[PDB]
């Protein structure tokens, strides 16, 4: 009776920017999705593939828990076949994805008076991510065609932008924390079912 | 790269520093106006200045990206917005003479004062003296007091700078290719777009004037039965063919003659439609007000305010010691962030304000997924139209039948129609010749066309024309009687107010036809009319993104400022001011004064 390690994720105290998303892998336990309770306001459980009906029955190889922080504008880009800022550079899934994409408001836990500056998202790419692709590079986005020296100048951006959550932010910019749970089905043991 | 996409990318870095700096000033700018202290104060221009900072170097930035090189007019209407340069082309030597000036008159207005010649220890100040003796005084020797004493103990003051104020003020927009500081003005309106969606900066000046030779049968009536019912009151002082007094009218300078509503009502037996003894009745307080104000909104299709709206708004005076400045205000500080700054008491006309504030969030709401420079009025005149007509839906009958103030007692009588009307047109109808004709003489005096030897002499010469108001004492040029009008000395165009109230009207009419309402606009409610709502939306939702001409043709399907719906709201009080000015003289003979 190995119970899975989803309090790690959801219940973590401080989560991950999307940019540098954190994935945690999933193996060998009972998965209890029964009380990944509604959390917080504006929860957001969304599904593609399997039910979350209580289709804990189904076994899977490894399940991944994807973790990180956007704003509830960009919480409609963490799906198959979105476009943004945040599926374009910072978290892209598959055409084909097959898991689950929660997100609550954690504006209690994430904003600030004077500002969150710690969650931060890739405001710039020359190229948009293959799924589940990473990019934690911080060097200077040449927006031109001089060469930038590795430090911000006109035409040469950093990447990355901050949140800069505060808690007085209307829905649209308030955080929202996601985790997103890829299911994997490999020619393999199957390790994760959870009655 | 290409010009285009470099420009997007700074935009997009533009875009996000700031959104982030315009919200900590809007914030640091909300909590001064929520908590006046004097360590408030210096965070708000603190967060003003990093600000200001910002805008001003990226300015400079911005115009490395040649506009003739963008096509996107996302891009290019971001562009412009930032690449205009201002009072940044002077020599630091005129800017700093220019600001020297302008918070001069700016100081020269606010701390300024006129003094009895009976009581010269009684030097009253604008701000509350002089308006109370000016929007409340009955007496012709008190009210003439304040309107010389401050057209010379300030007015005069004015003069030498205004005259610097429109020389620093052409250098600055000739620099900036305008041929004037009035075309600088004007180039709110002007639209460089495709489709016949076009505006000349000059279209304005004979678009304002031709909307206002048809505003103009209005005003004779008006003014007329305004002379009339005058004359009774100061009797020999007022002639039956002569102009008006300026003294007479109300404000200071005759720019809203709201106050000779006691004077003019037409039935005064009857009394007005006042619900705020039915909302005391009810024990409604502010949270109710607007409550009713979020529930019309999203009766026609627009969202209910935000949560960050109710829990961060001050609808409500604060009281202990925190002091705010009592006036409304709608503020759209960002990232989301919607609140409304109002002094609310549980009256009628803070009821219908609440709707009119409102209107602005709904607005600054729609619009808020547009660019950063784009989220505003589509022009200068938009932002306050769009509010109007929130109060004007509100306050009708119907309405307030439909919420329970005014009781299910089918109310109204062509008397009171009438006294309504008279009372609007006193507001809405009186202001257009008095802003058309402060507006042309500025834009006149920037063009060059009035020598600086003949600015009051060619200013009464339009008072007395296009007004028919007479300034009760000649003015020689040592007055700068303009000046002593707020927007005048603090520089501010004032055209917004005429172009604002003729879109109202265009913007009632159009939703009222679409609401299927049957009978006199006046009596309009788009409540519960999601069809017009839409057309709202589709224009609100623009911000400026897109031409006036064209973001005006999604409500009202013209491409510009037509005033026939004005008219038409006042078509009832028009034929009938035909008729009790039947037997009365229509016009005014410009060489009529009271001081013979
Ligand atoms: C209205 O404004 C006053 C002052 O502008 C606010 O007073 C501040 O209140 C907060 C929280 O109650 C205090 O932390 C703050 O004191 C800080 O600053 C001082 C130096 O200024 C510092 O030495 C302290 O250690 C502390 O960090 C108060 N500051 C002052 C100047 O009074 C007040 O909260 C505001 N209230 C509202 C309702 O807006
Ligand atoms: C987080 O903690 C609460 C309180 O114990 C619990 O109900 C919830 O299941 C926890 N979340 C997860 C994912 O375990
Ligand atoms: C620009 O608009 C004005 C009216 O605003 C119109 O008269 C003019 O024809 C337009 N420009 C051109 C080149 O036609
Ligand atoms: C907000 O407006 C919607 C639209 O009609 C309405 O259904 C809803 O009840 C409103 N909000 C609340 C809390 O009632
Ligand atoms: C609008 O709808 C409400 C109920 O939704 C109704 O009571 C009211 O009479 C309608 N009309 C107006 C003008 O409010
Ligand atoms: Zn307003």
């Amino acid at each position: 009776t190995n119970l899975c390690p989803f309090d790690e994720v959801f219940n973590a105290t401080r989560f991950a920017s999307v940019y540098a998303w954190n994935r945690k892998r999933i193996s060998n336990c009972v998965a209890d999705y029964s009380v990944l309770y509604n959390l917080a306001p504006f929860f957001t459980f969304k599904c593609y593939g399997v039910s979350p009906t209580k289709l804990n029955d189904l076994c899977f190889t490894n399940v991944y828990a994807d973790s990180f922080v956007i704003r509830g504008d960009e919480v409609r880009q963490i799906a198959p076949g979105q476009t943004g800022n945040i599926a374009d550079y910072n978290y892209k899934l598959p055409d084909d994805f097959t898991g689950c994409v929660i997100a609550w408001n954690s504006n209690k836990l994430d904003s600030k008076v004077s500002g969150n500056y710690n969650y931060l998202y890739r405001l710039f790419r020359k190229s948009n991510l293959k799924p589940f692709e990473r990019d934690i590079s911080t060097e200077i986005y040449q927006a031109g065609n001089k060469p930038c020296n590795g430090v911000a100048g006109f035409n040469c951006y950093f990447p990355l932008r901050s949140y800069s959550f505060r808690p007085t932010y209307g829905v649209g910019h308030q955080p929202y924390r996601v985790v997103v749970l890829s299911f994997e089905l490999l020619h393999a043991p199957a390790t994760v079912c959870g009655p | 790269s290409t010009t285009e996409e470099l420009a997007k990318t700074f935009l997009e870095t533009f875009n996000y520093e700031a959104q982030e700096l315009s919200y900590q000033s809007s914030v640091a700018s909300w909590n001064y106006n929520t908590n006046i202290t004097d360590e408030n104060a210096k965070n708000m221009n603190e967060a003003g200045a990093k600000w200001s900072a910002y805008y001003e170097e990226q300015s400079k930035l911005a115009q490395t990206y040649p506009l003739a090189e963008i096509q996107d007019a996302k891009i290019k209407r971001q562009l412009q917005a930032l690449q205009q340069s201002g009072s940044s082309v002077l020599s630091a030597d005129k800017s700093q003479r220019l600001n020297t000036i302008l918070n001069a008159m700016s100081t020269i207005y606010s701390t300024g004062k006129a003094c009895n010649p009976n009581n010269p220890q009684e030097c009253l100040l604008l701000e509350p003296g002089l308006d109370n003796i000016m929007e409340n005084s009955k007496d012709y020797n008190e009210r003439l007091w304040a309107w010389e004493g401050w057209r010379a103990e300030v007015g005069k003051q004015l003069r030498p700078l205004y005259e610097e104020y429109v020389a620093l003020k052409n250098e600055m927009a000739r620099a900036n290719n305008y041929e004037d500081y009035g075309d600088y003005w004007r180039g709110d309106y002007e639209e460089e777009w495709t489709g016949g969606y076009n505006y000349s900066r000059n279209q304005l000046i004979q678009d304002v004037e031709d909307t206002f030779e048809q505003i103009k049968p209005l005003y004779q009536h008006l003014h007329a039965y305004v002379r009339a019912k005058l004359m009774d009151t100061y009797p020999s002082r007022i002639s039956r063919t002569g102009c008006l007094p300026a003294h007479l009218l109300g404000d200071m300078w005759g720019r809203f003659w709201t106050n000779l509503y006691p004077l003019t009502v037409p039935f005064g037996q009857k009394p007005n439609i006042d619900v705020t003894d039915a909302m005391v009745n009810q024990n409604w307080d502010a949270r109710r007000i607007f409550k009713e104000a979020e529930k019309f909104f999203v009766s026609v299709g627009l969202p209910n305010m935000t949560q960050g709206f109710w829990e961060n708004s001050m609808l409500t005076e604060p009281g202990d010691g925190r002091k705010v400045v009592c006036h409304p205000t709608a503020w759209d500080l960002g990232k989301g962030d919607f609140r409304i700054k109002m002094c609310t008491k549980v009256t009628m006309d803070d009821f219908l304000t609440a709707h009119h504030e409102m209107g602005h969030i709904q607005y600054d709401m729609a619009y808020a997924a547009q660019p950063f420079l784009l989220r505003n009025g589509a022009n200068e005149g938009f932002h306050e139209a769009v509010g109007e007509i929130m109060s004007l839906s509100a306050a009708t009958p119907n309405h307030l039948k439909t919420i329970g103030l005014l009781s299910p007692a089918f109310s109204e009588d062509n008397e009171t129609e009438i006294n309504f009307l008279l009372k609007q047109a006193l507001t809405i109808v009186g202001t257009l010749p008095f802003t058309y004709m402060l507006e042309k003489w500025r834009w006149m005096v920037f063009k060059g066309a009035i020598p600086k030897e003949q600015w009051m002499q060619k200013w009464w010469e339009m008072k007395r024309n296009i007004v028919g108001v007479v300034e009760p004492v000649p003015h020689d040029e040592t007055y700068c009687d303009p000046a002593s009008l707020f927007h005048v000395a603090n520089d501010y165009s004032f055209i917004r107010y005429y172009t604002r109230t003729i879109y109202q009207f265009q913007f009632q009419e159009a939703l009222c036809q679409i609401a299927k309402h049957e009978g006199p606009l006046h009596k309009c409610d788009i409540s519960n009319s999601t069809e017009a709502g839409k057309k709202l939306l589709e224009m609100l939702s623009l911000g400026r993104s897109e031409p006036w001409t064209l973001a005006l043709e999604r409500v009202v399907g013209a491409k510009n400022m037509n005033v026939t719906p004005l008219l038409n709201y006042f078509e009832p009080l028009f034929t009938w001011l035909k008729e009790q000015n039947r037997n009365s003289f229509v016009g005014w003979d410009t060489d009529w004064r009271p001081y013979s």
